[PDB]
């Protein structure tokens, strides 16, 4: 039980991930933030108003900001990395360090351990020591964050490198010692205290699927301690921090999300976490810190919001004064200030609109085209700094209305983010989205996502019936890799070095692996499904024109499918009688008469009825998958059986599984 | 039966409360209930008992139910915190 | 001159306000028990006003019922950490003000809350506005501005209470 009041502070421009920090300063600390235009600023919030300090000049988009100190001195040097170089400010507007670190594209993460500087890139990772290159690594996948264990509480510097493919490569020097496996692509990670864990060293990670962990990286192996795998708390962890807000004596875990959710985890079990307070914010949190910034003497949480609203959650009540008829006076002060500002701004912008109309805007959309694993549906999430007016969805929690015509979605009132599901079949590769904000010229920005023709994992099971398939002849390995990127959801674009790469995929609708190995001129695409290899054959032949069977595999796939169809049919059969039995329920109180069989349905009627709403889509998808399986497994032998479909449809209306397999093997 | 001169109080199955004092002293047995009094409770001057039919039980050592009903449902175990005689 | 009385809830120990409500010359670092009968001059939100002090044990909350009738000005306080011992402080105004002596004079009559830096609280007014007791209207005041021990908010209902004298 805990309550935090939402007190708002200065608003800055749109911010990236982990772009807010608190200067350690017993009184109120200072907040420092970085806008996407380069204007790094800092304030102190003396009394209600932000007393700005060294609001610098605009430049490149501030991709990361971190405060550190050379020796055990109180860390105060704030380093940013805007376009390709790391700039550094003291606790005032004096720039002292400007390391050019000439690179190709940009920086996406950086860590300052005194003089040691561990920076990331798209794929590259560098470790400098005072503008001197000392370590250089090139992962095969994009890096999300880099950290180094405390070089003081331990002796060796072991930088950890979080890759996009669900691994943490805990490398030393310029080569990986070992790799820890984690569920979901890691996005944030920070040692879980002001030191890095009492019992030596501990690394706390948070992934983009929504998952926390405490990988304890020893010299040669990790020691998993706990995990906060969630069910309802979906949303990419963009920030996490450690601070004792509850006041019990042990530091708590302040964790942010991508759907606004801010959570505090207490360790009252003395070893394991437990949720204590959660709060939604209507935007995407990008940075979280503890301490106090307003009215020293009360611990609070500072939360950087995507659009820039640097909000705080305080432990101090807001109703300080309560006399007579009343409705506080700070509300009246803020009201009057906003009144005056909006009057004068209306004057100016009306005159400028007149001048512009008589003489007659780029923005950012933090989109996230992820793939839900518990379902088979991508969950697209658009975000804009301002509010949206309408979103087109052209193809080849939400409060919006449908845009159906090609879906047009209008967003009611003043909403920034929009989450919409998209369910695509195992085939049908080929999706645009026009976003329009509520600004005056009312422009529109288009995004082009791809629905690929399988969530990638790290291991398969070779004891399954593998329906191998071999491509040979006249390839540049980069080109074959480009084909596989065209064909597979989660693969890095840059061709991995070594001219020989192997990936271990997995179908999410039902567990069937798709091991894919390939060299400079040869490729083996093993599988557990006939549909997967048929689709691969067709799409790869199409790409080329642009530029074996285990006789038991069908049995295995049908045995996989059977439980799902059985469950759907039982769903239908029970929901057919739910309401008829409910009509009998309302009389004679059900004391002695109802059969136990239907009595098992009278309780779970609610869940049955709410699953029946989604049933027909699953049934249609299963019928389509079965008919594609049948057609393809007859197509490999060289036949064309596009005509026997209606008999299969009738059989599935009956669904005699043994008669089904008989019709499969016979005709 | 906390009397300061040690007059013990006992409760009957029938719900009739007896006033059997030290060495089985003879005192009038109060029947001060309508339902079963299975709710006796010490009060720091007297012996609190609870009425069976959703009625608060108040009483002193001479039969007289000091308190009026104060409980909506059937209580099960009273107590009392700290103040004097 | 203008006195001030405060009582408080039982089983708390919430009586430590009058020391930090006193001046800076003689501030006390020990916890100040609400013994009552205090005699001092303290510069308040209107002028250098006077005070009075009492103890609230249920067994003991009757010496405050022995000094309840009098007082130049008045005083409001409560225990806003009490989730069970604040049912009993509801009747305390009807003990205090309902009495005839308090009702007769239009001086200062307000009840305020406390224990804000403690990890539970309620409405600012608390005594006359949170626990359904908004009906203190004919009493010629209102009370506000409460913290726990850090020393805030004694000038909060002051226009209704302190500067109203």
């Amino acid at each position: 039980d805990l309550n935090l009041n939402r007190a708002d502070y200065l608003q800055v421009g749109v911010t990236s991930q982990k772009t807010m920090k608190l200067l350690p300063a017993r009184a109120t600390q200072k907040v420092v933030v970085g806008d996407h235009d380069g204007i790094v600023m800092c304030f102190g919030m003396k009394k209600g108003e932000a007393v700005t300090v060294f609001k610098t000049l605009p430049g490149q988009k501030i991709a990361r900001l971190e405060l550190g100190g050379a020796l055990n001195t109180p860390q105060e040097k704030i380093f940013i990395a805007a376009g390709s170089e790391i700039r550094g400010f003291t606790k005032r507007g004096k720039q002292f360090l400007s390391f050019e670190t000439n690179l190709t594209e940009s920086i996406k993460a950086m860590h300052i351990s005194g003089s040691d500087l561990f920076l990331s890139a798209s794929y590259i990772y560098n470790h400098y020591c005072d503008c001197k290159d000392q370590h250089y690594y090139l992962s095969g996948d994009k890096i999300n964050d880099v950290i180094c264990l405390p070089v003081e509480r331990l002796l060796r510097e072991v930088p950890v490198l979080a890759c996009q493919d669900r691994v943490l490569r805990v490398l030393q020097g310029s080569d990986v010692t070992y790799e820890i496996e984690v569920p979901g692509p890691p996005t944030v990670l920070a040692l879980h205290n002001g030191n890095g864990g009492d019992s030596g060293e501990d690394l706390l990670f948070g992934t983009s699927d929504g998952k926390l962990g405490l990988i304890q990286i020893t010299t040669s192996k990790p020691i998993h301690k706990w995990e906060i795998r969630n069910e309802k708390k979906r949303g990419g962890i963009l920030c996490v921090d450690s601070f004792d807000i509850v006041g019990d004596g042990v530091k708590d875990l302040l964790v942010g999300r991508d759907d606004g959710m801010v959570e505090v985890y207490g360790f009252d079990n003395a070893n394991e976490p437990v949720l204590r307070f959660d709060h939604t914010l209507s935007e995407s949190v990008t940075s979280i810190q503890g301490g106090c910034v307003g009215k020293d003497g009360y611990d609070e949480i500072v939360v950087s919001t995507y659009s820039g609203w640097i909000t705080g959650l305080t432990t101090e009540p807001v109703h300080k004064e309560s006399g007579p008829g009343e409705e506080n006076q700070e509300m009246q002060n803020k009201i009057s200030s906003l009144r005056s500002e909006l009057e004068q701004l209306q004057y100016k912008v009306l005159q400028e609109r007149e001048k512009y109309q008589q003489s007659s805007p780029s923005f950012s959309v933090n989109d996230k085209f992820t793939l839900n694993k518990d379902d088979a549906s991508y969950s697209l999430i658009l975000e804009v700094q301002t509010a949206i007016d309408n979103v087109l969805i052209q193809s080849d929690k939400n409060s919006a209305v449908v845009s159906f015509s090609l879906a047009t979605y209008r967003c009611q009132a003043n909403t920034t983010r929009l989450e919409l599901k998209i369910r695509s079949i195992e085939g049908q590769y080929g999706l645009q989205a026009y976003v329009t904000p509520r600004i005056q010229p009312k422009t529109c920005q288009v995004r082009q996502y791809h629905i690929k023709p399988h969530q990638r994992t790290h291991f398969i099971d070779h004891d399954r019936p593998m329906n191998t398939l071999t491509l040979t002849g006249q390839f540049s390995f980069s080109e074959l890799h480009s084909w596989v990127v065209f064909c597979m959801p989660e693969v890095p674009e840059k061709p991995p070095a070594g001219e020989c790469v192997t990936f271990y995929f997995q179908n999410t609708f039902l567990d069937t692996q798709l091991e894919s190995t390939y060299r400079k001129g040869e490729g083996v695409f093993k599988s557990d499904n006939i549909s997967t290899i048929s689709i691969l054959k067709d799409v790869l032949s199409k790409e080329a024109t642009k530029r074996e069977i285990n006789e038991v595999s069908v049995k295995h796939t049908l045995k996989l499918i059977h439980p799902k169809l059985e469950y759907q049919l039982l769903l239908a059969k029970k929901v057919q009688l739910i309401d008829a039995l409910k009509e009998l329920q309302v009389h004679e109180g059900n004391t002695n008469f109802l059969i136990p069989e239907y009595r098992c349905i009278l309780e779970e009627a609610d869940h049955l009825q709410e699953e029946y709403k989604k049933q027909p889509a699953h049934l249609e998808r299963l019928y389509g998958m079965i008919t594609d399986l049948f057609i393809d497994k007859f197509k490999f032998k060289g036949t064309n059986v596009k005509t026997k479909v209606p008999l299969l449809l009738e059989i599935l209306d009956s669904y005699d599984q043994n008669a089904l397999i008989a019709f499969f093997d016979a005709a | 039966q906390f009397d300061v001169e040690f007059r013990l109080a006992a409760a009957c199955r029938n719900g009739s409360i007896y006033i059997l004092r030290r060495d089985s002293k003879r005192p009038k047995y109060c029947i001060e209930l309508g339902a079963q009094p299975v709710g006796l409770v010490g009060v720091h001057k007297v012996l609190v008992v609870g009425s069976n039919q959703d009625s608060l039980h108040g009483f002193t050592y001479k039969g007289k139910r000091l308190w009026t009903v104060q409980m909506p449902a059937a209580i099960l175990a009273m107590n009392l915190l700290e103040q004097h005689s | 001159e203008v006195h001030v009385l405060c009582l408080g809830l039982d089983n708390s120990g919430k009586t430590t306000i009058i020391n930090k409500l006193k001046p800076s010359n003689a501030q006390s670092q020990d916890i100040v028990p609400t013994i009552g009968f205090s005699i001092q001059k303290f510069k308040s939100s209107s002028l250098s006003f006077t005070v009075f002090d009492m103890s609230g044990q249920g067994r003991y909350r009757n010496l405050w019922e022995h000094y309840y009738k009098e007082g130049q000005a008045i005083i409001f306080v409560i225990d806003s950490s009490d989730k069970l011992r604040m049912v009993v402080a509801k009747e305390e105004l009807r003990t205090l003000l309902n009495h005839p002596d308090i009702k007769h004079r239009r001086i200062p009559i307000l009840f305020f809350a406390n224990k804000m830096d403690l990890r539970d609280a309620l409405t600012s007014v608390k005594v006359s506005q949170l626990l359904c007791l908004e009906d203190i209207k004919d009493k010629p005041w209102h009370i506000c501005a409460s913290d726990a021990i850090k020393g805030e908010g004694l000038q909060e209902g002051v226009d209704w209470l302190q500067d109203q004298i």
